[PDB]
RNA sequence: CGCGACCUCAGAUCAGACGUGGCGACCCGCUGAAUUUAAGCAUAUUAGUCAGCGGAGGAAAAGAAACUAACCAGGAUUCCCUCAGUAACGGCGAGUGAACAGGGAAGAGCCCAGCGCCGAAUCCCCGCCCCGCGGCGGGGCGCGGGAAAUGUGGCGUACGGA
RNA sequence: UAGCGGCCCCCGGCGCGCCGGGCCCGGGUCUUCCCGGAGUCGGGUUGCUUGGGAAUGCAGCCCAAAGCGGGUGGUAAACUC
């Protein structure tokens, strides 16, 4: 099957005719505007193994970040208080670019619902992504059973709660001796669990 | 082009900086070594197709 | 920019001549449309109340799979297809 | 400004519509129907 | 500061500890609520075994606990296959399973296949359709027996068999245990280097001979 | 040139739909201080805390192993007791500080893509007719209209399977 | 107020008898075939954080893989089971 094929293709990525094909996207999408719909897949086999379904309400929106760092929004530079915590230019935000730029798109389409995203392209100054979006009232959807458990009301805006591939990541969960500090349910209530005094009745 | 480039030291048979390169590049000795042996056995291809 | 031959091979076409002759047969053993499939149902239940031609093959995934089963003597592809990838190595 | 906060929060207006709903909802939100007339 | 004499100690009260405490007068009603939900569900299943299905022996790990044995998962693939039982239907009349589990000891497969074959033998399974019975079902008297089991079926007892007194031998006299242990762990700890000397010893012997 | 297929992109008070704010005790994701302690202070500590921003539910999040172990082995998650003020970190000063095994509450497991078989066997909408209609559905009929080979449905998913 | 005390309305709850549709699936045996998710793992490097100390986790830049393969086995490394 070719979809195999393409896939030890897109691995392929050192190579000169895909270096060749995503040059030629990266400068294609360079020129054109930083936010848009495209009509049509531009991975089918990304697309296929995350979820994407060729049937009604369906969307993918494509999307132009800018990269690097954050400096510390302050005036001068002028951060008042010790020398420890004078650092400000070399510091690194903790989420990715990709989940930044599913969050942008997630706002601004209000009414859809974010299942996934994939790679496509970069500069220096930019990374490019694909974001699948998706219609929770089209009966389509509301009628099968497999995709109707998105319509509820619990799912929405999941991008801002971390639930997409790049949010569950910065969530530090996992199992065995290298994540213990999730053990619970997350990070936050790993501290309050072992920063509370249980004061019994009988003591 | 890194590896057609070891390929052309193991042609003038510096195995060892050939070595020392893929490892720079890609890190560890058992992934090199497997890479390495590889190249050498399509350099051997070459060679068939020479004989016949 | 410098084109590399595995694209540039689709800049050669096939001529008009030997072409039409290409849809010629293929009119003939054009797939059937959908009323004359509610037809053809119908009188299969009356058939019932009382083998498939040779057709055209449809689909990458349906071509390769019996391309590696060496069934098909005849391949035809289209030059311009938006992703590439698609078709490149076949 | 906790105490701006309790200056301006919901129990201290009409809230018209809303304690309604508390009273609807106690019955299931019926809807429709009446009791049967003498 | 410090007068005379004490533990040296360090409290951990430096934290906003006086905000996140958590009183417990909750109890006996949490106490309740759970009595209550657990008498419903007994009341909804009404035949059904209360505990829920039956679960086998496991050794324990460590050093310190594997002389105790435990109740685990579920029954393994294997005392399922060997049983002769599909693992569906297994599910489906209240036996316990998981598949991840392995089977390495033989006592352990096969004191759980036993463990089955006398449940196997106790239950007493009802029709789906009433009006037809089956083969592979209950007698009526059966039926009528039938009633809830209070309590965790086939509870796990640790068993311990009794020796007799025996005669001692004078070989029995004879054998020595310490020098045992002193020598076994020695030639444990040495094993490696018996051999380094040995491959060097004869590898310049071979040459210098040779 | 003119006409016709597609592709890509606009405008419509187009026909039908959805988002937009509030509350914010409990929850989730970010950003993120100093008073103060050390008899001083600058690393540490205070603290991933107050304050800022966004998003939710009657619960949320979590979750069916890229696991623990290294014993004759255990077997999703969540919570309690104990392991423990321990192993470890630290101007080795001040202080900070887990986990696994064990006994308990509850106890349920599953699904795609792919690889492959099947005349696309799939779907949505209009129109017409019958029933029912205060959680807008069941059925029959249209050379009625589109979606879909850049792959729709059935079987089946690592416990092997056809 | 007590009481397995009474009466009257609405809603639900388990049962029974019948209509109009869909579904026509299994248990074993022997023979032949089939089987996996990349800018992701991993490495160097910087800064924060964590009890994690020749770097526990996270992120940024740069490099950039494999298929009897890969990760883990709490002191870096080579060989090895
Ligand atoms: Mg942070
Ligand atoms: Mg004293
Ligand atoms: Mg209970
Ligand atoms: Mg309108
Ligand atoms: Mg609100
Ligand atoms: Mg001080
Ligand atoms: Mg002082
Ligand atoms: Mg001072
Ligand atoms: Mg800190
Ligand atoms: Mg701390
Ligand atoms: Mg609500
Ligand atoms: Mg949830
Ligand atoms: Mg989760
Ligand atoms: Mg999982
Ligand atoms: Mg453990
Ligand atoms: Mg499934
Ligand atoms: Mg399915
Ligand atoms: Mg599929
Ligand atoms: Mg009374
Ligand atoms: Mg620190
Ligand atoms: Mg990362
Ligand atoms: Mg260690």
């Amino acid at each position: 099957g070719a979809y195999k094929y393409i896939q030890e293709l897109w691995r392929k990525k050192q190579s000169d005719v895909m270096r060749f094909l995503l040059r030629v996207r990266c400068w294609q999408y360079r020129q054109l505007s930083a936010l848009h719909r495209a009509p049509r897949p531009t991975r089918p086999d990304k697309a296929r193994r995350l979820g994407y379904k060729a049937k009604q309400g369906y969307v993918i929106y494509r999307i132009r970040v800018r990269r690097g760092g954050r400096k510390r929004p302050v005036p001068k530079g002028a951060t008042y208080g010790k020398p420890v915590h004078h650092g400000v230019n070399q510091l690194k935000f903790a989420r990715s670019l990709q989940s930044v730029a599913e969050e942008r798109a997630g706002r601004h389409c209000g009414a859809l619902r974010v299942l996934n995203s994939y790679w496509v392209g970069e500069d220096s100054t930019y990374k490019f992504f694909e974001v699948i979006l998706i219609d929770p009232f089209h009966k389509a959807i509301r009628r099968n059973p497999d995709t109707q458990w998105i319509t509820k009301p619990v799912h929405k805006h999941r991008e801002m709660r971390g639930l997409t591939s790049a949010g569950r990541k910065s969530r530090g969960l996992g199992k065995g001796h290298k994540f213990h500090h999730t053990i619970g349910g997350s990070r936050r209530a790993a501290w309050r669990r072992r920063n509370t005094l249980q004061l019994h009745r009988y003591r | 082009p890194y590896e057609r480039r070891a390929m052309e030291l193991l042609k003038v048979s510096k195995d060892k900086r050939a070595l020392k390169f893929i490892k720079k590049r890609v890190g560890t000795h058992i992934r090199a070594k497997r890479k390495r042996e590889e190249l050498s056995s399509v350099l051997a291809a070459m060679r068939k197709a020479a004989a016949k | 920019l410098k084109v590399p031959p595995a694209i540039n091979q689709f800049t050669q076409v096939l001529d008009r001549q030997t072409a039409t002759q290409l849809l010629k047969l293929a009119h003939k053993y054009r797939p059937e449309t959908k009323q004359e499939k509610k037809q053809r149902l119908l009188a299969r239940a009356e058939k019932k109340a009382a083998k498939r031609p040779p057709v055209l093959r449809a689909g990458v995934n349906t071509v390769t799979t019996l391309v590696e089963n060496k069934k098909a003597q005849l391949v035809v592809i289209a030059h311009d297809v938006d992703p590439i990838e698609l078709v490149v190595f076949l | 400004s906790a105490k701006a906060k309790r200056r301006n929060t919901t129990g201290t207006g009409r809230m018209r519509h809303l304690k309604i709903v508390y009273r609807r909802f106690r019955h299931g939100f019926r809807e429709g129907t009446t009791p049967k007339p003498k | 500061a410090p007068s005379r004499n004490g533990m040296i100690l360090k409290p951990h009260f430096h934290k906003d500890w006086q905000r996140r405490v958590a009183t417990w007068f909750n109890q006996p009603a949490r106490k309740i609520r759970r009595r209550k939900a657990r008498q419903a569900r007994a009341r909804r299943i009404a035949p059904r075994p209360a505990a829920g299905p039956i679960r086998p022996i496991v050794r324990c790990p460590t050093v310190r606990y594997h002389t105790k044995v435990r109740a685990g998962r579920g029954f393994s693939l294997e005392e399922l296959r060997v049983a002769g039982i599909h693992k569906k239907v297994a599910r489906t009349i209240g036996i316990s399973v998981d598949p991840r589990r392995r089977n390495k000891s033989t006592e352990s497969l096969q004191a759980n296949v036993q463990r089955l074959k006398e449940y196997r033998s106790k239950l007493v399974l009802f029709p789906r359709k009433p009006s037809a019975p089956k083969k592979g079902d209950s007698s009526a008297e059966e039926l009528k027996l039938a009633t809830q089991l209070t309590g965790p079926v086939m509870p796990i007892r640790n068993v311990f068999k009794k020796e007799k007194a025996r005669v001692i031998t004078e070989e029995e006299k004879n054998f020595k245990a310490f020098a045992s242990l002193r020598m076994a762990r020695a030639n444990a700890r040495l094993f490696g280097i018996r051999a380094k000397r040995a491959k060097e010893a004869a590898e310049q012997d071979v040459e210098k001979k040779k």
